[PDB]
């Protein structure tokens, strides 16, 4: 409906490279916004760009009619406490427990007693089922694991606006199959808006309300997953099915081979 | 004349490379002090003091030894050894200990330094911390960087003091001299307000270029872990050309 | 000041940790007269959910006497979704 | 049908890690012979222990007959001729130009003249597609053409035992659906012999010819793809679907909650 | 009691720790030379010893300055400055040319070392060569041993000759000697098979402690990038305990 973030125009481009040079985007309220691309684009660096750490050159941010470099300091971080994100290998902090990564954004925040303070910690790690820790360090967490508190850390508060880069690092399909079942549940019930960055086909289009897709400068695509196949031109199509025919090159050269020699 | 454009581009930006690095310094002092920082501190002090107490300590005593050795293996054939508790002193309080326990310091501590802030940039640590915002530099940087002005003065007067204790146990209990006219020239030539405190001054100076130089390395560098790796090994050699070339200039004015 | 009288506690407006402190608090020195449990709980009257809503409640509930000292309806459908997120449809109490 | 390596009966445990306390593997000629796992097992442990790299401690790896800790070492230089391996990242030495990587084998290995060496790498560099290049250097080859040389640099001169640690690490859905043709073709003009340790089950279970999975010590199932989900036990059936009901714990605890308090 | 049995078991760890490392060492120069190893030796000395040269030559002026500034503050009043040819020389050609380009050597090319092999460690290079059997010992360490034990006499020889030349620029083309009695004063007390003999046999047994404890550090490291960069101030410690120390159980032989 209303849109969260209107992304519109910008030229984000560092130095050689040309990346974002054009593009526009709209994510709306409830609904997950997914975004497939090559690797080695800005699709890890557009979220920064969505959440003010970088700066945009030419564009406009809107988060709700504001631009996100026009705010003052403390509209600032008044705003990041509707929204939280997810580093892609999880980010947590190796010297403070496990206990103190969670509250942490709280305390940052705002200032309560300690009976609720290590009561809203004690819910929200039970809300992602890893409950009876609070008392080991992020050190001997499984890799499993780690992401699954670096999930709580991203509905600290409850904020409504999370970004996802790559919840699917590559891990078991046991953690596949439950971080399926968990971003879904999570958005109805704390009606959120999620967006996913993935390479991961049969589980993004079978979960996702919308794809965007980004190549290099540009939207080849969008829509539901049913109209993204349908009006698909063929660079992402191909996309789409890692056929080699289209415009990537498999071969790396055009050369009859038989001309130079070998030294 | 290609190469030429290679080392003539190359020192450009160790140029601009610096005047980023003072202006990441202002930002940090002046600035309001954070709530329960001090929590924060005493906790990096414990990592950057007391873990490099050891190292320093026992070579504390390898200073003081050649020392006592050489010192005494000139004075003999002078005869004058009144001044074996002058000459142990005077330079192990005017050099060696603003000079030796800077490499040593830039060594471990000066090192690690930018090792630890080197990988919280590569996880992104330091970049979900500003989504939250919580500006890493008054949460991370800045208890790094009081715990190495403050810790290396506080490390000098223990070589200084160690050195010279190390060169009375060679001299007068392996070798033999008066202990008496030891204590007596030692505490007979050396002024306190002249001599120590112009011994600190220079060891406050050196804490700054070689922790700033340090922590900076850290920060600005770049991820993949060859990049923190090429960082740990470029504030070493940027100490100890800044370390040597502060000394002279510092020695020469407080000693005309 | 928005926990009324009556036997009975009625939360209205909004938790926001700033007003929920003394929210807990003002609930609390409700509770201390308050003895032998009769009492109900509503919260029919709240315009936003989280879970910082919730965790004010079983705090309530932890420094009251034995398992089932509170007793809960008016429940506005924005904190079941979270209870059963949280899965505590039998660890409360209901109709 | 005969069977290149005889995994029989090992303990290669660390020290605390009782990791392969007694498994016992087939792998036959010409044959896809895929393994799915845990992350955290040693999977690609268990890769070095039949390239014999790694040394076992009560087993026996049996390179046709002959078990790799009992030849010479005049012979284990020989019996290396037959196999080469991927390793997960790509290994490749940043120093040596990518002339000098696919050279680099037949160098080490034998002595012949300069417009043959020469040859063969020009070969082998198109046969992956990559043919323009032996003058740039493994820098700036972007990370999807980095696995291919590491292909040419493993079917160097012609092994007939290739081992792959993870070929879909998580990349495009082109260069995935590139190394997809890329392995069954090899295969079937080399004669080869491959074991692809992934956790990509539709790209799997496709291409595989026969699936053993291990989890901690012990086979929980084997043959083709179609008598895997059969005869499957659920740990091993909820292992190949990822649901959230089996032996594993989403929730840490059983604690009945209500019971502590919170600081 | 608990503690007591962490540091007990720390330091019985640190033992055998010793035990491997002496192993790898006998196993390297105990083998027949590879096909084409000097070719790769005199890439790993442009690697190790030509790079370190700009480093220790400016670093060879500051010591040879501060040392003409306090020879001569020293030798003044005592009018007997007819020894600051001699006390420039016999310093630096004792001692400070074995310890400090020692230190200096040990910032730079000792720790860049253990960081290139704890690099090719944790992007399987080192595993990926041994499946082809090229046993690594032989291909990456053994030409970056012999690059470090060649490269460091090369050094002191450099940092002394250039510390001396500084003593004497300061010395008497700012305060003023009798350029005559600088070298007449030199070249008759210095014996060359005394002094500086016994100044480079003191810097080749520095040379293999700086570099063995270093390109250990690299090999027997641990993968996770937090593994690389604890070992990298693993032998900048154990190096400046092991330059020191060994030089006074030496300086004591030749010169008792
Ligand atoms: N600070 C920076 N700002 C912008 N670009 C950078 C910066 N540092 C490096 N780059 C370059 O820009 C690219 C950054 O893209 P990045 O890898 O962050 O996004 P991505 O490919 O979407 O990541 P992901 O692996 O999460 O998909 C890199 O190729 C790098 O060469
Ligand atoms: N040299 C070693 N030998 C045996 N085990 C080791 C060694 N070094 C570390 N380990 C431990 O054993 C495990 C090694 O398993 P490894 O990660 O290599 O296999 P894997 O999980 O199959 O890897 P992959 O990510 O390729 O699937 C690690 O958990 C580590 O804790």
């Amino acid at each position: 409906t209303q849109s969260l973030i209107e992304v519109k125009n910008l030229s984000f481009n560092r130095g050689e490279r040309v990346i974002y040079d054009n593009i526009s985007l709209n994510i709306r309220r409830g609904q997950i916004t997914a975004i497939m691309g090559p690797s080695g684009t800005g699709k890890t660096t557009l979220l920064r760009l969505i959440g003010g750490q970088l700066v945009p050159d030419q564009g406009e941010v809107l988060l709700d009619g504001k631009d996100i470099a026009q705010m003052s300091r403390q509209e600032l971080f008044a705003a990041r406490a509707r929204m939280g994100m997810l580093f892609q290998s999880g980010a947590l902090f190796t010297d403070m427990s496990v206990y103190e990564n969670v509250a942490f954004p709280i305390r940052a925040h705002t200032k309560l007693s300690e009976n609720l303070i290590a009561e809203l910690v004690a819910l929200k790690l039970e809300s992602v089922g890893l409950r009876g820790t609070e008392q080991l360090m992020p050190t001997e967490l499984s890799g499993g694991m780690n992401r699954r508190v670096a999930l709580a850390r991203a509905i600290a508060l409850d904020p409504d606006l999370i970004m996802y880069d790559e919840p699917f690092a590559g891990q078991d399909p046991i953690v596949k199959g439950v971080l399926t079942r968990l971003i879904r549940s999570l958005r109805e019930a704390l009606d959120l808006t999620t967006i996913i960055v993935s390479h991961d086909v049969p589980e993004t289009l079978s979960i996702a309300d919308y794809i965007y897709v980004v190549a290099e400068g540009k939207i080849q695509g969008e829509g539901t997953p049913e109209e993204l196949q349908a009006y698909a031109s063929p660079f992402v199509k191909q996309f789409l099915t890692g056929s080699a025919e289209g415009p990537v090159e498999y071969q790396f050269s055009h050369q009859a081979y038989l001309d130079n020699e070998v030294r | 004349m290609n190469t030429i454009a290679w080392l003539g581009r190359l020192v450009i930006e160790r140029i601009r490379g610096i005047g980023v690095a003072a202006l990441m310094l202002l930002q940090i002092i002046f600035s309001l002090p954070s709530a329960g920082g001090f929590g924060r501190f005493v906790y990096q002090m414990h990592r950057v003091g007391v873990m490099s107490l050891l190292i320093i300590t026992v070579s504390g005593l390898f200073i003081g030894l050649v020392l006592g050795l050489q010192g005494y293996s000139i004075l003999v054939n002078v005869g004058s050894e009144s001044m074996l508790g002058t000459m142990v002193s005077l330079t192990l309080l005017r050099e060696l200990a603003p000079v030796v326990a800077a490499l040593l310091f830039a060594g471990r501590a000066g090192s690690a330094l930018t090792a630890e802030i080197g990988s919280m940039k590569q996880s992104e640590q330091l970049a979900s911390m500003e989504m939250i915002g919580v500006d890493p530099l008054k949460q991370i940087v800045s208890p790094r960087l009081w715990a190495g002005i403050v810790s290396l003065p506080m490390l000098t007067v223990i070589f200084a003091a160690i050195g010279i204790v190390g060169g009375k146990l060679v001299g007068v209990d392996f070798l033999g001299v008066d202990e008496g006219s030891f204590w007596s020239g030692m505490q007979n030539n050396v002024q306190f307000g002249h001599d120590v405190v112009n011994g600190i001054i220079k060891s406050i100076v050196f804490a700054l270029l070689c922790t700033w130089i340090a922590v900076f390395q850290g920060y600005a560098c770049d991820p993949t872990p060859e990049g923190i790796a090429t960082a740990m090994t470029r504030t070493v050699v940027y100490s100890s050309l800044c370390v040597l070339g502060f000394d002279f200039v510092l020695t020469a004015v407080m000693f005309g | 000041v928005v926990q009324y009288l009556n036997q009975e506690l009625v939360v209205s407006g909004k938790i926001d940790f700033e007003n929920a402190e003394q929210q807990y608090q003002a609930g609390l020195a409700i509770i201390k007269k308050q003895t032998s449990f009769p009492l109900i709980v509503d919260l029919k009257q709240l315009e936003h959910g989280n879970t910082l809503a919730l965790a004010v409640l079983v705090q309530w509930l932890r420094q009251t006497p034995q398992k089932s000292g509170l007793h809960f309806k008016n429940v506005p459908e924005k904190m079941l979704k979270i209870i059963q997120a949280c899965h505590l449809q039998e660890d409360l109490h209901l109709v």
